[PDB]
């Protein structure tokens, strides 16, 4: 079990981490977060009292290094450090641990949710998505744009999503317009299985990455590029069937842990619609189109 | 975006434009089997590509062989007039391939713009005005090609004879869509305005009669007649 300390928390803040959150008043002693699960990637995420605009956070995983919190008033934020001197960590959490100024990361034993959303997820791929090499973690907000969307401003501030676009050359062969266009196999089993993701965990992945900063942060890209891969692999006939078993696993903890109130805002009508009752896997996704009906009944 | 009343005029000015139609592409007549169920027979087709400016156009004939063993024709009718049109595109020399394609019915939107990937520069249009080029098979030059094909087939065509040497593209552009609307409310009314008068022939190489100015104008308020009255005739007004 990790520890990711607080060297104090100066301004009044609501803090997350993975799916739990807690409010701190401002200079109330708080001095991190305790007893995180080990195995996992994690998100620690942070909306200030006095500007709920920006909601931020990091991405992390306790295997590759000692990671802290630590406010800077002059940026105005929580921000993430690492320190490097591993006995200066250890005396820093051993001494907030006797004086119980920390939070227990509060995991029910029975419950695996935080498991069965990030079980593709790995630190090595959000890495790569989201680009700054000399840090072990990751920094995501709400107005940060992807790749994409600056397509149609800043690229190092940008979510590098892959790409995925039905009306272009790289999803549409050559003389087979009407077929790619109608069934989008060739493109999700060739193009992006075979040649970008490389196999179907890293496509999951990326998927319940997008997902979770969509929740998390409403990064309006992320929710585009999470709708995207779902309508690419529903608008394919041809899918392994173990991909299809998953995905609907995938999906079914994703509208269960979305907040009832943010539905209206993190689900595309249009996308669920089609891929739950128009698509080629319309009946496929058994248990996400119960959770679906029995909970959002309204959008569909 | 959409072509409309408030931007139509945009038709007559010097970017080379197509209006797509293929509202004539899959046709059928439906009949009684021997069983006493219901069935289709394909007649052959054609896609009505038009310069509104130039009158110039590109007629594509559907043989019906190219439907044999295929499943959801409507669908494909779509898809195998956006290969065609595309195709057409290519054939022409840079200079004269189209800046914008005005397709009239917006379920050819996805079909064309997916063939046209290559042409990232030619906008594909979708328009609020509902014409009348499907009537295009009451001219009987155009029918008479269609029906005879026994194979595909492009056949060139100037839509409005040799208008232009009197009048402009707007006023030619008005002519022809007054007259198409006109046979498309009463066909039979409208072919006999159209020929009532022995004396005026259409030349073998056109497609309407040699009617001078005068007539034409007469030939206009008959045309603005029958629409209204057909109108009355529908709605008892
Ligand atoms: C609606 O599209 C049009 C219609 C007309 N005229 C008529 O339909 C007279 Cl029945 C003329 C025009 O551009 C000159 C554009």
């Amino acid at each position: 079990m990790n520890t990711v300390p607080f060297t104090s928390a100066p301004i009044e803040v609501t803090i997350g981490i993975d799916q739990y959150s807690f409010n701190v008043k401002e200079n109330q002693p708080f001095h991190g977060i305790k007893d995180i699960p080990i195995g996992h990637v994690h998100v620690i995420h942070f909306q200030h009292a006095d500007n709920s605009s920006m909601r931020y956070g990091y991405w992390f995983d306790c295997r590759m290094g000692n990671f802290y919190i630590q406010y800077d008033p002059k940026d105005g934020l929580y921000k993430m450090m690492e320190e490097r001197d591993g006995a200066k960590f250890e005396n820093i959490v051993h001494n907030f641990k006797e004086r119980q100024m920390m939070v227990s990361y509060p995991k029910i034993d029975e419950d695996d949710t935080w498991y069965n959303l990030t079980e593709f997820v790995q630190m090595d791929k959000i890495r790569k998505i989201v680009r700054k090499d000399e840090n072990q973690f990751s920094y995501v907000d709400s107005s940060m744009t992807t790749v994409q969307e600056n397509e149609l401003s800043d690229p190092a501030h940008s979510l590098n999503y892959t790409v995925i676009n039905f009306k272009s050359r790289e999803a549409i062969r050559p003389g087979h317009e009407m077929e790619d266009f109608l069934d989008k196999s060739y493109y999700l089993n060739t193009v992006m299985l075979q040649g970008i993701f490389k196999n179907s965990s890293n496509y999951f992945g990326e998927l319940q990455f997008a997902f979770l900063n969509a929740m998390f942060f409403g990064n309006y890209g992320s929710s585009l590029q999470w709708h995207a891969m779902i309508e690419l692999i529903c608008s394919s006939a041809t899918v392994p069937k173990h991909m299809l078993d998953k995905l609907d696993e995938i999906l079914y903890y994703q509208i269960k842990t979305l907040p009832e109130q943010y539905s209206d805002i993190l689900l595309n009508e249009r996308v669920w619609n089609i891929c739950l009752y128009s698509s080629f896997q319309k009946n496929s996704l058994h248990n996400t189109e119960k959770i679906m009906e029995n909970k959002y009944p309204e959008l569909l | 975006g959409a072509m409309n009343s408030s931007n139509y005029a945009e038709l007559f000015n010097n970017d080379i434009k197509l209006f797509v139609d293929d509202t004539n592409v899959y046709r059928v007549t439906v009949h009684k089997t021997f069983e006493g169920n219901v069935a289709t027979k394909a007649i052959n087709g054609c896609i009505f590509t038009l310069n509104p400016k130039t009158g110039h156009l590109f007629l594509k004939i559907i043989h019906t062989s190219v439907w044999a063993g295929q499943k959801r024709l409507s669908q494909l009718a779509k898809w195998k007039t956006a290969e065609e049109v595309s195709a057409l595109v290519r054939s022409l020399p840079k200079e004269e391939q189209p800046k914008q394609i005005i397709v009239t019915r917006k379920a050819m939107l996805d079909p064309l713009e997916v063939h046209m990937l290559d042409f990232p520069n030619i906008a594909i249009r979708p328009t609020e005005l509902r014409l009348p080029f499907s009537a295009a098979m009451s001219i009987d030059k155009l029918s008479d090609v269609v029906m005879k094909a026994t194979e595909p087939q492009m056949v060139l065509f100037n839509i409005y004879d040799d208008w232009l040497d009197r009048i402009s593209s707007y006023t030619a552009f008005s002519r022809l869509t007054l007259l198409l609307r006109a046979l498309k409310t009463n066909e039979e009314s409208a072919k006999m305005i159209l020929l009532s008068d022995p004396t005026i022939t259409i030349k073998s190489y056109h497609l309407w009669p040699s009617f001078t100015d005068e007539q034409w104008i007469t030939i206009e308020s008959q045309m603005r007649d029958l629409i209204l009255t057909e109108y009355g005739r529908k709605y008892n007004v």
